[PDB]
């Protein structure tokens, strides 16, 4: 599991002012790796397929309601022509 | 613990509470310092107090919270860099007891 390395370790005694070829040490945190929990991708409760099914069912319900509105609102011209024509004839009777 | 808020999970509040129980058993790796208010004002003012430099204005609190995380978020705690966030201390009595 350990990444491979030709050099095990050596003894280095750094100074402050004369760090020549200023490197970038790999910093490490101080909290134990036991507190650093492993990652888990929390899967969503629903799937996009179930989303499609539910949204399509809702679209079917909305379309049924819109069709009901259409059949109730398509007769209004029929009401117009059923109500005024007898009255227009009555006015013509004068 | 005291800075993260989660989501409802469409549950019976028993299993939903239940899982929170064991996730809480180890959620705090250490002492959350915000529960240590038994100390007197003398102990509080002392520089060994860590939360001193997280108190700069009476109207707000200063604290560490997950960064780049929208609250509330998924109940499983996301891991990110710790950052500093502040809130409104509306209640004047919410000022720390030593103060």
């Amino acid at each position: 599991m350990d990444p491979y390395c030709p050099f095990d370790a050596l003894d280095v005694w750094e100074h402050r002012r004369f760090i020549v070829a200023d490197s970038r040490n790999f910093i490490t945190p101080e909290f134990p790796r036991d507190f650093w929990m492993s990652p888990v991708f929390n899967l969503p409760r629903e799937t996009a397929a179930e989303q499609v099914v539910v949204l399509q069912a809702q679209r079917t319900a909305a379309a049924a309601a819109l069709e009901n509105a259409a059949m109730q609102a398509a007769e209004l011209p029929v009401d117009i022509e059923r109500r005024l024509r007898p009255i227009e004839r009555n006015v013509h009777e004068i | 613990f005291g800075v993260y808020v989660a989501e409802g999970t469409e549950d019976t509040l028993d299993v939903q509470m239940g899982r929170f129980m064991e996730t809480w058993a180890d959620m705090m790796p250490h002492h959350p310092h915000w529960v240590n208010e038994h100390l007197t004002i003398l102990q509080f003012i002392a520089p060994s107090n860590p939360r001193l430099r997280f108190e700069l204005n009476p109207a707000f609190d200063f604290f560490v919270a997950p960064g780049d995380v929208d609250l509330p978020g998924p109940q499983r705690p996301p891991e990110a860099m710790p950052t500093v966030n502040a809130t409104l201390r509306i209640i004047n009595g919410n000022i720390p007891v030593p103060l």
